[PDB]
């Protein structure tokens, strides 16, 4: 209850002019009240409009300010030019800094002037310095500057944090006053003419220093921001690396004294184990070299503190290693050249000299999974297998992008990447050939996208043509049914929806056991997947070819097989100003459909062929091995405790023979602990990379100003959670700063507290850390109704090409492939789902988001005079509510902490409830309904059309079913059935937990089934309504939940609810018109 | 172990639950995870491993967690539970299983009488499979053994080889065949449930008993001091869910100690048993030297 | 409405208030049994 | 007259009416007001006395 | 609606 | 005094209630607080003494 | 009934409440109906049980 | 062979599946169609043959 | 369970089969006579037209041992199922109705 006054404080400090004028507008359910706010309204507007202060009517309706809610205030300003460097300039006191311009390999990425780099206008381009985010390097300024002024006055140790970021905010403001403040377009873009006589990174730099600076609390936060910050104006290529570097080794010098074990995708069962930490002497001087690499780049502090965490090596210091190399990654972006990240990617030395012995066995390797994998679809006449063609198309939503092409829908022309509408356009013109696999050889090179991650290389992408995708659809489909279930695949694994997040490699972990872990990142150019790998799954396609009668089935065998034999003579397509390089490149990349599952099993079949080796000179069990994406770990079992020297002799043979297939790999074995991509463990406890970057994005989003705000606190939730905490009061800011709309040059409308925290579409944020939304007052409850009024929304450019004959021959199409002929109601069905499938084009969507936001504009420049009668949460909120009574209560602390960097309240819900067991998936999964649209499609309808639907009539449910493509015979099954009658409680259950965010943020990982939070919550059962029990049990458990969370104590929580609220709450509960932003998602695995 | 959502769903399917209910059920479900399993598991061995006084932690609302510690009982020596946690335990399951089963009129237990409810019980009832059951339960104590040179705890042969778990199973079956005079349908239906969720794993049953047995003795090979049985001062918490969890999600998996592990904890605490013979010695020498000097 | 006394249509008691809840649960019930049977 | 509310409740309380189930015991509650009691009443002992 | 459109029968379950 | 919350869920747990039917035991657990068992209490033993 | 060894208790604390109290009367204690009484609820007995 | 939909209907009547209830009887259904049907019949026949 | 007695502790590796156990614990004729069919119903090695072939027994040529299967059936439905759940008995009587 914050947000608004720390708005209008920034009003005032940025629109610091006498003429500014704030005027704020309220609303209120009550009518009496509101006829005041009507009033109040229109007396500010003529008062300004008349020029005349209002501060008397402050005192007039002080009834309305007091007992109405604030929906939004109207800004008028009429100095805004060269305000912000006017606020610099005081800012401005410290010697700005100078780029060195020999620190960077290429000579593009040295902060140089933007001219020395791109002597003409012609010559410039953003995209190696784009933040591509729509906030401004000015509002970030403005941000800091107001934090600044605010805290200005502080005592004690916030006098401390506000010395700290302002000496920080001085080389920032020193730096960027040098040259001055860099304006942006309507864009967000920073043109030529603009950065011509500036430093090329100073915007991105200061975007990524304002962050680090803004996320600095303690003293050493502040000697790594210090670090980074002034490293990073030169430094733009190796820095992050330098710093996330020694992580590596450090997580195997520390003890596990007690560690956790996954059981079940989520589930932990904690050991009592104690572990020692064996490091061979070479481990040591390679930790040695890497702080001498830290040091011979300017790096001080960082080194110094890692050598300090040196002398002890324990775990309770361990959270400041957590703390650099999370902060490591917060120095933004390399957003280099596409022909040198490229040439970097497929920088190969291939040899002849390679273990033939060990390169046939893999590629038998290889086909042993393929056949495997598809061995039962094929032998047993799979529907997916004999109608691919059919599942590719219905699936075609779920597909990377194609390459841009010029499309014609009616009379209007688009320019799509979607591979949906290229086969529409296809069909319409007769170029529709599935049966046909295009070359990507010489003649037809595969363009390329890139992958960027900070401190990570580039990784390239293949764009295909959508044959492929259609062509690998339903088999690489099976291959992932397979590897759900087989436990090797970290990547896949699942027994229902969710991934082993925290891994699996602490079980093994002992005294005799060391566990071998590389990252195989780098092997997309790799000589194992090139020739061998792609006729390793062709031989086993050759197998799966003989184990089939279906012509069918045989075809899509063989439409694979050529997919693969194609990829395997491909060129790809890089420019280079006016120059195209067509480079020969027949090894996998990601952008094809089978990449992820392939690269498991070729890296599966790779580390076998390795393991099978370092049995030469080593007896050992191999207890576990997985292959998550980027990296690969193995846990090796010894007949006696684990040495120095069978650590280091296991190293240096896995290097060896890894290098016998001329593959290059730095494997690190430890007996404690593993370094990947998506978490390391040390001491037994689990990290997450904090590493989101707030203030720069990868590449630019195909979303509105105000979902990238929504996205900007979630990546702040995210990156909270995860240790690296930004001022909560700066992410504000920018989020007034992003969710305000100018009406006028003049004019700028700033939402409220109340619009940007209410669960609608529109939500952004939520009032308090890690607490989901809601609210039982009227006010409330009506705001969420108007918001969900503005909900539905049309787009001219959908209606536009479902009209048009491309799209009719499509609809057409495909229900002659779905087995209908002129039904002239399940074609309109068919045409209906594809029209909204058509959504995942940029402008429809683009175009529905603006709308909404225009609505909710013009309902928030006035009071809300809306009132309807639909269901929202809050109104099923409003009516449990009175029935609650609420004691204090105490929770012994009696579960471990396995996540030393969550932020210490959440840690102490999880001490006090425990850790999530298994999950109830937020969209319906494993409900018959979802169970059977997914045994066709891999199409997913949202939550919310599911829950509207398992309320609608059977014919209805029926049509819905067969427009989502299930034949007509298994519809009618299941609506016959009446299987939707035990559907609708897992659809309500699913529905209800994506709008209270059960699966997002902090919620994720507490245990809602906990004994000892249903100890806390006393609801007596009343049977035969499970909706009404399950709500009230779900909200009680959050009221106690959010309650722990917020004051850190415990209440309980008793509701005797009467039966005939019950009743009437039944019938409320299957008509819920409720909606939640999907991009307020705090996914904490990512 | 058994994956708790599956086995959730098992247990949902025999007790016919109402729809939703699993995530609010607390006469069941409550507490049962991997993790409890898990927890239940190191208690228990290394309760007996230390001969370290437990105490157990229940709501009597929960039948599940009755059974299991009906079964608990049947597997642990009675000795190694506080003596008010014991029989409150005790007087649950009397109170809400057996007595109501044969129509009994409820146990009126004093506090601190000298007789445990089961004892009680075991004179008042004239079912003979229960009243063995709760004569084996009195009467299972540890054996004192000096194997080796070093005084151990062993456990009763049938506890080791799982054969208990039968005759509990036959009292159990014993009550589920009971009418319940006095009691509504329902809550013979409610006893009958709990007890058919325990004996659809009697195997499982078997075979953990089987495994904690073989677990104790195997890292009490490795003990060097005596194994002193005396209650301590203060006690274990042993929830009965985490029993319960351990019975229903056990797998048939063998986990065994390590031989690095055997190993490792019979150095641990041969490094402890010299330490403390040695500064025995050290203290005892500089005593008698300075009571012989007349240091007075 | 429901063709019961108006004491029992205009009682605050729990009561009252569940009997009209279940009779009106009741009376939509075979309405939509009717339906069935028409449709 | 006992109270036609109690009584209402009483009678509902003794069926055990089942919102889910169609039941004959719902119908028992038919036309159950002090005012028919009185005009059963009168009915009764005006028709025997004419 | 399907339970509106259940409404529109014109039984009251109290004659 | 037992928790009045947790007895009333006890009992409730005892009578197996179903909010679509209409139930004696609903009544049960009618005017159970730790006032009136105090009330109880000194009622009791004040109108035996005077 | 599943309070049973509850009730016995509250009837003992009862009787030794109200006799301990009695000890301290000194005018007789005289057995008569009252012309008016003091109401006792039922449902204050079964909460006290 | 047999409508799957009307064998569905058929065994849905027969096992009186209840909503509000998790029971046994409901994964009687799984997987129940023509497909699998065949399936079973030429997994059966050619297992035998071979 | 149908007929009340304890669930069986079939050990992993016994040489015989849960089946040939039950036929010996087993006490009604019907089910005790499906097991035992069960457990011997074994193909004909014959020499037909100079090939070896494999030959189902005449009575499952012709379908009658579905009748004996039937015959089993219906005893255990007849069960009272004693120490179980009466939902538990009307689910397994449910399944065979359906068959």
């Amino acid at each position: 209850g914050k947000y608004n006054l720390i708005l209008s404080e920034y009003l005032s400090f940025i629109y610091n002019s006498q003429s500014a004028v704030q005027i704020p507008i309220y609303y209120s359910s009550n009518s009496e009240l509101e006829n005041r706010c009507i009033e109040f309204h229109s007396k500010c507007l003529e008062n300004s409009k008349n020029g005349l202060s209002l501060k008397k009517l402050f005192v007039e309706y002080s009834d309305v300010i007091e007992n109405a809610t604030l929906l939004s205030i109207l800004s008028y300003s009429y100095d805004k030019y060269n305000a912000v460097e006017r606020k610099l300039v005081k800012y401005a006191k410290g010697k700005p800094l100078e780029a060195d311009l020999t620190v960077n390999e290429l000579d593009y990425e040295n902060n140089k002037i933007t001219s020395e780099l791109f002597p003409t206008a012609e010559e410039y381009t953003d995209l190696l310095m784009d933040p591509a985010i729509l906030t401004s390097l000015s509002s970030n300024l403005n941000a800091v500057m107001f934090w600044l002024e605010k805290h200005e006055n502080d005592v004690a140790e916030k006098l401390k944090i506000y010395k700290r970021r302002l000496d920080l905010f001085t080389i920032v403001a020193s730096t960027v006053n040098k040259y001055g403040v860099p304006r942006h377009n309507a864009k967000y873009r920073y043109e030529y003419e603009v950065m011509k006589d500036k430093p090329y990174y100073l915007v991105t730099w200061a975007n990524s220093s304002i962050e680090m600076l803004m996320s600095v609390f303690s003293h050493e936060d502040y000697l790594i921001a210090r670090e980074l910050i002034v490293l990073s104006y030169s430094n733009r290529s190796t820095l992050a690396k330098l710093v996330s570097s020694p992580m590596s080794i450090l997580v195997a010098l520390v003890d596990i004294n007690g560690t956790f074990i996954t059981n079940e995708e989520l589930e932990l069962e904690f050991s009592n184990k104690y572990v020692r930490a064996i490091v061979p002497d070479q481990t040591f001087d390679e930790l040695k070299q890497m702080l001498d690499n830290m040091r011979k780049a300017g790096l001080t502090d960082i080194p110094k503190m890692i050598q300090d965490w040196l002398v002890d090596c324990s775990i309770e210091k361990f959270p400041l290693m957590a703390k650099i190399y999370s902060w490591s990654f917060h120095v933004g972006f390399r957003k280099q050249k596409m022909l040198d990240a490229a040439l970097d990617q497929l920088k190969t030395e291939y040899t002849e000299d390679v273990d033939d012995e060990m390169y046939r066995e893999y590629t038998m390797l290889i086909r042993d999974e393929v056949v495997k994998m598809l061995e039962e679809p094929v032998k047993h006449d799979d529907h997916l297998l004999q109608d691919s063609e059919l599942a590719g198309l219905l699936s075609m939503s779920s597909a990377s992008n194609g390459e841009s092409r010029q499309l014609k829908f009616g009379r209007k022309t688009i320019f799509s990447t979607k591979k949906n509408m290229h086969v529409m356009d296809d069909m319409a013109n007769g170029r529709y050939t599935p049966g046909i696999i295009p070359p990507v050889n010489v003649d037809k090179p595969i363009p390329l996208g890139r992958r960027d991650v900070p401190g990570r290389r580039t990784r390239i992408i293949f764009i295909l043509p959508y044959e492929y995708f259609i062509a690998q659809h339903a088999v690489v489909e099976k291959m992932l049914i397979y590897a759900k279930h087989t436990r090797e695949y970290a990547e896949f694994y699942s027994q229902s929806n969710q991934l082993l997040s925290y891994g699996d490699v602490t079980r093994f972990l002992s005294n005799n056991s060391m566990v071998l872990y590389t990252d195989v990142s780098q092997w997309d150019s790799s000589q194992h997947n090139t020739q061998p790998f792609r006729k390793g799954i062709i031989m086993g396609l050759d197998m799966l070819a003989n184990m089939t009668n279906d012509a069918r089935v045989i075809q899509t065998l063989n439409l694979y097989k050529q997919t693969q034999i194609n990829l395997m003579d491909s060129y790809v397509q890089i420019p280079d100003g006016n120059v195209i390089k067509k480079i020969q490149y027949g090894a996998v990349a990601s952008g094809e459909k089978q990449t992820k599952a392939a690269n498991s099993i070729a890296n599966l079949a790779l580390i076998k062929t390795v393991l099978s080796r370092i049995s030469n000179k080593y007896s050992f069990a191999t207890k576990i091995i997985r292959v998550d994406g980027d990296d690969n770990y193995a846990v090796l079992q010894f007949n006696t405790e684990v040495t120095k020297q069978m650590v280091q002799d296991v190293s240096n043979d896995v290097r060896e023979t890894y290098a016998r297939m001329n593959t290059k790999v730095k494997a690190l074995v430890s007996t404690v602990g593993i370094e990947i991509a998506k978490r390391y463990i040390a001491g037994g406890k689990i990290f997450f990379r904090a590493g989101i970057n707030l203030l720069n994005n990868e590449k630019k989003g195909q979303s509105t100003q105000w979902d990238q705000a929504a996205v900007l606190y979630s990546n702040y939730i995210v990156n909270r959670l995860r240790g690296f905490e930004t001022d909560r009061e700066f992410i504000l800011t920018k989020i007034m700063q992003m969710t305000s709309v100018a009406i006028t040059g003049s004019l700028r409308l700033f939402p409220s507290e109340r619009v940007l925290t209410t669960n609608s579409t529109f939500k952004v944020f939520d009032s308090e850390d890690f607490i989901i939304e809601y609210g039982t007052t009227d006010d409330e409850v009506y705001i969420q109704r108007a918001f969900m009024s503005l909900s539905s929304q049309k787009s001219g450019i959908a209606d536009e090409i479902a009209a048009s004959s491309t799209f009719k021959n499509y609809v057409s199409r495909l229900s002659e492939q779905l087995l209908f002929s002129k039904n002239n109601i399940v074609s309109r069905g068919i045409a209906l789902t594809e029209k909204a499938k058509l959504n995942s084009y940029a402008p429809i969507s683009l175009e529905k988001r603006r709308a909404q936001i225009s609505a909710l504009l013009t309902m928030l420049q006035k009071p809300v005079t809306f009132k309807s009668s639909k269901i929202t949460i809050n109104d099923i909120l409003r009516d449990i509510k009175p029935f609650f009574t609420v004691n204090e209560a105490h929770l012994p602390i009696q579960y471990q902490k396995f996540m030393p960097t969550l932020p210490d309240n959440v840690q102490y819900i999880i001490q006090c409830i425990g850790s999530r067991t298994y999950q109830i998936e937020d969209d319906g999964s494993k409900s018959a309904i979802s169970r059977l649209i997914s045994k066709y499609s891999v199409y997913k309808p949202s939550i919310e059309e599911l829950y509207k639907v398992i309320s609608l009539h059977e014919n209805e449910i029926q049509l819905y079913l067969i427009s989502l493509g299930i034949p007509k015979i298994d519809a009618d099954t299941y609506v016959g059935s009446k299987i939707y009658s035990q559907d609708k409680y897992r659809i309500l259950e699913s529905y209800v937990y994506n709008l209270l965010s059960i699966n997002y943020g902090c919620y994720q990982l507490f245990d809602f089934n906990s004994p000892d939070l249903e100890k806390l919550i006393r609801i007596p059962f009343k049977g035969k309504i499970p909706a009404v029990t399950f709500i009230l049990h779900l909200y009680a458990k959050l009221e106690v939940i959010n309650h722990a969370i917020k004051n850190g104590s415990w209440i309980s929580l008793f509701c005797n609810y009467p039966k005939s609220e019950m009743i009437k709450l039944w019938k409320k509960m299957w008509n819920i018109t409720s909606l939640r932003s999907p991009y307020t998602n705090a996914n904490f695995f990512q | 172990l058994v994956s708790t959502e599956a086995q959730i769903q098992k247990m949902s399917q025999d007790l016919q639950l109402e729809a939703l209910t699993i995530q609010s059920e607390t006469q069941f479900l409550t507490g049962i995870n991997s993790q409890a399993a898990n927890d239940c598991f190191k208690t228990l061995i290394a309760a007996m491993l230390s001969q370290r006084t437990m105490s157990l932690d229940f709501v009597t609302t929960n039948y599940m967690s009755l059974i299991s510690g009906m079964w608990l009982l049947t597997v642990v020596p009675n000795d190694m539970f506080i003596r008010e946690s014991l029989v409150a335990c005790q007087l649950a399951i009397i109170n809400t299983i057996i007595y109501p089963a044969f129509g009994m009129q409820r146990m009126h237990y004093r506090n601190g009488d000298p007789q445990t409810p089961f004892q009680i019980a075991e004179q008042q009832i004239q079912n003979f499979q229960v009243a063995n059951w709760l004569h084996f339960v009195n009467n299972n104590q540890f054996r004192q053994v000096v194997i080796d040179g070093v005084l151990n705890q062993v456990l009763n042969d049938n506890i080791r080889n799982g054969h208990v778990v039968n005759q509990l199973m036959e009292a159990l079956m014993q009550l589920s065949r009971q009418q319940f005079p006095t009691m509504p349908v329902d809550y013979k239906r409610s006893i009958q449930r709990g007890i058919l969720l325990l004996s659809n794993r009697l195997g499982q049953l078997v075979d953990l008993t089987r495994l904690l047995a073989y677990n104790y003795e195997t890292l009490m090979a490795c003990i060097t001091m005596n194994m002193q049985h005396v209650q301590t001062l203060t006690t274990e918490k042993l929830q009965l869910t985490s029993v319960t969890s351990l019975c229903m999600l056990i797998g048939n998996a063998t986990v065994i100690p390590s031989p690095q592990t055997l190993f490792h904890y019979y150095n641990v605490n041969v490094n402890f048993h010299s330490n403390y013979n040695e500064r025995i010695n050290d203290a005892v020498a500089i005593i008698t030297a300075a009571n012989r000097l007349n240091l007075y | 409405e429901i063709k019961i006394a108006d004491e029992v249509k205009k009682s605050n008691k729990e009561e009252s208030k569940q009997l009209l809840e279940v009779l009106k649960t009741k009376e939509e019930h075979q309405k939509e049994v009717q339906y069935e049977i028409l449709q």
